[PDB]
């Protein structure tokens, strides 16, 4: 009579690694590194905007592309590669910092700054910002002299942020193709635009000169921005070449922004994103994208790390 | 037509548990699984599993841009930082899995030994080790007696005389 | 009025040591602690403690400002770097403690087994295991004999005849 | 007769975690994560300065608030929130880099730069820097024309660092409220200030313009700084709107700076600080402040991690 | 002129292997090494060695300058990041080596026990443990018999009668 | 009769550390932390250039020191401390970013930009760039008026990158010692240089003024650079004080750059470098240099960490 103690085993053994062995077979193992990607932006439960052709910075200045998003609200903001912050050629100064701010803003609330002008044109428009006909940035005013080559009067406009949150303020400096064109618009003489706050001080001069044609135009409007503290004031002293703001921006709350090239899905629910889609996983690691954002498993170099979920597999003696 | 326990081989027929009993007597051969030892092992393994499922509440946001590349100097600092951190988590992941796997294997072998040592203590002086993980029982042990060992109801005092006689001569 | 050793329970009365002896004879019941095994365990545990007390000589200075917030871009890079590093040390801390604790527990069980196996080897063929961590001694063992086991001065040759006779019949 | 082997146990069991179990009871455990804070700055053994109302950058230029610290020496430097680098409204360019430098300077040693002037006023003062009466920065000179609207002569002043350590040099550009006020002080014409070294080259222009009133004033003085290498020279060529330095700064040695809002204690001895106090601990980790500085335990998310200092607790069968 | 096995001492004369046999009989004293157990241990240790030789394919390039020092703010951010990462790898290295060493030592002790337990199972009821890692054999065991134990060809049934007689009286 | 089981041991025991013990002796141990340095740059298999006196940025502009490297090609680029990017005193703007770019360029391929000039001198030379006689940067043109104090005509020069890779473009602004010297060279009046692209817009003004003499000269030429996208164009509108480029640069492929002060060896083969030499090791860690680059073992604080390669050493009882 005999009794034997034993343990189970399989012919279906899977190899894992240990401190000592490499490729030791165990009965059962599971994967710890996620590679399974969902090629969509899972937006269920999250208020989502797909800016598309509207650049994120364009939501503040307001080219035609961003007219739908001038006061948008969101939990999840999606940037698209075709997006543009610009109609009339130019670029923001400190653009990326500003993007990072707007990505977690939860959207923007606009407020009129209440500037009034005299002895001056404000209907500055261009063929590049076509909205029905030739137009301009929706939140901005392109100031001219009055007739042509006429003198542009020195002005001083101020604005106080009477709210409890910081105010996003944006103005533009216009760079003409020539001093001839600059004179034709704002009159002769050197042009200066000074911007004063109570924790900010800067100065701006136009740089007229020939540049490659973008959208058929050689002129450039480069935007600048600051955050105005509550009860603090901004002052704009200028005499031409100035792109004045009409409204200020206020951040709504909290959000998250991503860059993607894949469609949206309001049925799938996710919390970790990358440009190629959404990562939904209980696994601690992933090998899809190092730049994934949101709440994500850690990125690793290895495509696979098997965790033994069973004992060492020792085949039966036949 | 002999049977063998652990020590050089497992049982591909044991399909209702991780650890088990295999006997042969006059009634024939039988194989049954032990619940307590199997469950102990499963609870420990899943205990590891839940530990690695604990998600992070740390949210990270974009620090650069893949449409409009940021400034070179700060961009290269960012890339160098990310790569440096990626090197760390890859190492950690490699080490964590390698370490856990070594422990999973060892605790499994441990449970085998505990079960073996338990049965050895049940049989007292009524059996001898054959060296293949089995016990040569020096008395008649029917299917009912075999079941008494599996559910820890075997009273060695009952068979002690019969066994020692056969053992000694 | 029986006594039991390790294997399903510890002793809340053992208050002068970590591991110990419990006997019952004609003189009654007694409980004494083993120094060498208890000290071995304590030395190993404090060995871990000193290891985690080793301070760092790495000095770090301020990299940002909580009165006057730095520039957004470099500030967000800093925060992202710190958060990334905080994630790492939190993981390390979690793993280190979990790992050390698993080892502390195991080495403690190991010391128990070493002590048990030692006593088993002292008694030779003069005792049998009852399966509750105790040894049924098959001869008369007074308090003086019990003390001889605890200080490793038990000579099995002295009681061998008496014990084997009782064991065999 | 019987002898049993055993181990101790308690009813006072404390739960810890392992690789497998969560909440397994052990006999004894200790904490590894420090949360016990000392709400003071432990300064025993360390030469300590509490700048208070004096901003750290103010120790170089010398508003009234920092007159006690113009040549201070320290092992531990403490910044306070009420501190200000400024009397007459303005701000430093590259301020934070400069702060980080001074925090580990061990203090500053000032040295006269020996500038002499002719055909020009140097007693430029303001109501904002009241010291007995109206005054100015202690280490700086506010240069004017001579009478009013008078022409400010082009000047060129140089200074060699004859020492073995780099020299901290600081100058200021004055931004008037109007071109009218700029003319009244430094005369008409465009104003230029150039600063030349042998590894540094920059240029500076004033930006007169309306700004919000700070301390009742709309004028701004923004400071600039460089480090002068041994035996190297700085040259200041200018014609107005220039805030000239009177003395240069030299770093004394080595120190550590903190920002705090809690009192100092010269009895307690520490080596790890944060704004809320001092962390004294042999524990490897802490959960008080991620931005703690000095020699500190590592910061972790978790408030508690118990390390087993005893065996597994198994209760006695009654 | 006695011999002793493991348990309080190793053998400085065992120079052809890690684990081995030492016997004394009528023919005298002898010492031989066991291949399978020694090789098992060596394979496991070198298994660790190869694991730490696995190089990284991650290439890093310069992020600052030691001829012309970069800007203070970004330079201090870089230094703070590097120092932070250096702190991490130093910790990892310290922990990895400490952890591996604890395991190397333990697996070595494990191999010793497996070898001891194997021989104990070979001798069956024909020998007794002396408590110094040795087996007192209760029959005549010439050099040829000793060799039979070392190559696992010892048949206990052959010497069973002779041994039990000497053991019992 | 008796048989005993045992394990080997030595008197040659070496101490290591564990989780519990510190200094526990084992039979055999090996080192995991590399400290063995090779004080040479192991360049076998790698195409290597030792720029020596040529600064890396000088390979683009072309002082005499870099004439051998104007179109160099490499796998491994070595910077030397004596290297200089400059003959006529000055410095690059965003120098370090540009260095980091060239270090992994694999070298540069130059291409003529094809600028032609009229009513203007181009043979601007200096004593500081002596090449046989007085000369100038090899890839640049120092533009003057024509005779002396003569008016410098407004010009506009453009260049398209007709290739598939970005073009490295470099221009210089000249800063004269005085407005007198600036007038003598480029004529009177304020000078402006504007640089226009299709993703870049900047402006540049000279800053004449006294500066310390470097190489006997008080004048400064500070260089600026941009990357021109394929099919995109740069435009240079200017009227003096302009250092024009003659050729553009294109990156060859891929490389790695190091800074070192030790000789080169074409026999030794390495992949991890620092200023003090090469690290060749299979060890996972090193304690030589934290700033080592290439494919390297990780840097650690500790000089030694012994890994047990044998069992615990227990001495024989005599
Ligand atoms: C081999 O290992 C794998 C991994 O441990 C085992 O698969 C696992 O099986 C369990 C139960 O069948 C799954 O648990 C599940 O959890 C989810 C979420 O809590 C629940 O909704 C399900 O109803 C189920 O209870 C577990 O997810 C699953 N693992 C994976 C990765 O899917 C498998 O059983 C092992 N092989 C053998 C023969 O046991
Ligand atoms: C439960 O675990 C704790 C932690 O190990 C034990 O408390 C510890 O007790 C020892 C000795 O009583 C303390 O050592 C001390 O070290 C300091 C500094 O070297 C010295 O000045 C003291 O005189 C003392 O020797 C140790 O600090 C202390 N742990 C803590 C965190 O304070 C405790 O003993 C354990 N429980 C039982 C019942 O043993
Ligand atoms: C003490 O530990 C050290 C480290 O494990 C042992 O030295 C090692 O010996 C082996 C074989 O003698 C060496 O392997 C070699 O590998 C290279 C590359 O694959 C090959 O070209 C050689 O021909 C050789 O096979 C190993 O490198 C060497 N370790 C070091 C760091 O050099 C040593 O044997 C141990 N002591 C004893 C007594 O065994
Ligand atoms: C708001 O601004 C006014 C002046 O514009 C100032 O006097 C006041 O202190 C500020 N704060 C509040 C709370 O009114
Ligand atoms: C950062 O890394 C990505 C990954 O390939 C690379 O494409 C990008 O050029 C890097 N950033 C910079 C500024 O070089
Ligand atoms: C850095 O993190 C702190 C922690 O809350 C946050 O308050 C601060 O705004 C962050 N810095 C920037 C520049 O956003
Ligand atoms: C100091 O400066 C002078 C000129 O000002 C220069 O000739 C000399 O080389 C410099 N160094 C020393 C050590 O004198
Ligand atoms: C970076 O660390 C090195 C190491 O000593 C130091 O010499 C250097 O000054 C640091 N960088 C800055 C910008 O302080
Ligand atoms: C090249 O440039 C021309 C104008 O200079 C433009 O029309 C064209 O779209 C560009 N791209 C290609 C591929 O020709």
């Amino acid at each position: 009579d005999k009794i034997c103690l034993g343990h189970h085993a399989v012919s279906n053994g899977t190899k894992v690694n240990t401190l000592t062995e490499r490729g030791v077979e165990v009965v059962n193992a599971t994967e710890t590194v996620e590679r399974t990607n969902i090629p969509r932006i899972c937006s269920k439960g999250k208020r989502t905007v797909d800016l598309g052709q509207c650049g994120l910075l364009g939501t503040i200045t307001g080219p035609p592309q961003c007219d739908q998003f001038l006061e948008f609200s969101a939990d999840l903001i999606i940037e698209r590669r075709e997006g543009s912050d610009v109609c009339y050629p130019g670029k923001f100064v400190n653009e990326e910092a500003l993007r990072q701010i707007l990505r977690e803003s939860g959207g923007i609330d606009k407020e009129a700054m209440g500037f009034t002008y005299s002895g001056i044109r404000t209907n500055g428009a261009t063929s590049a910002c076509r909205r029905s006909g030739s137009s301009f940035y929706a939140e901005m005013k392109w100031l001219l002299s009055n007739t042509d080559n006429a003198a542009f009067p020195q002005m001083t406009k101020s604005y106080k942020n009477t709210r409890k949150s910081p105010a996003l303020i944006v103005w533009g400096i216009h760079h003409s193709v020539s001093t001839a064109e600059q004179t034709k618009l704002y009159g002769s003489g050197n042009k200066l635009v000074t911007v004063g706050s109570s924790n900010y001080q800067q100065s701006f001069v136009p740089s007229p000169g020939a540049r490659p044609q973008v959208n058929g135009l050689s002129g450039r409007i480069d935007f600048h921005w600051l955050m105005l503290n509550p009860n603090d004031t901004v002052t704009f002293s200028f005499n031409g070449a100035f792109i004045a703001p009409d409204r200020a921006s206020f951040l709504r709350g909290k959000s998250m922004g991503i860059q993607s090239g894949v469609q949206v899905d309001a049925n799938c629910e996710g919390d970790c994103y990358h440009s190629g889609g959404t990562i939904i996983s209980n696994l601690p690691f992933q090998n899809i994208d190092s730049r994934a954002v949101g709440k994500c498993p850690r990125y690793v170099k290895q495509r696979s790390l098997l965790l033994a979920t069973g004992m060492k597999n020792v085949p039966e003696i036949p | 037509g002999a049977i063998a326990g652990f020590i050089e081989n497992g049982w591909e027929g044991l399909i209702d548990g991780w650890y088990g009993f295999r006997h042969q007597n006059a009634q024939g051969e039988g194989t049954a699984a032990d619940y307590k030892s199997t469950q102990s092992a499963i609870d420990q393994i899943t205990g590891k599993l839940n530990r690695l499922i604990e998600k992070t509440n740390q949210q990270f946001e974009l620090i650069d841009n893949e449409f409009n590349e940021v400034e070179k100097q700060i961009g290269n600092v960012i890339n160098w930082t990310r790569d440096s951190i990626t090197e760390v988590w890859s190492y950690n992941a490699e080490l964590l899995v390698a370490m856990e796997n070594q422990h999973t294997i060892d605790l499994a072998d441990s449970e085998m030994d505990k079960l073996y040592e338990r049965v050895k203590r049940q049989l007292r002086e009524n059996a001898e080790e054959d060296g293949t993980g089995c016990f040569e029982i020096f008395h008649k042990c029917d299917d009912d007696c075999m079941a008494s060992i599996r559910n820890n109801t075997y009273d060695h005092s009952k068979y002690r005389e019969e066994a020692m006689q056969n053992r000694i001569q």
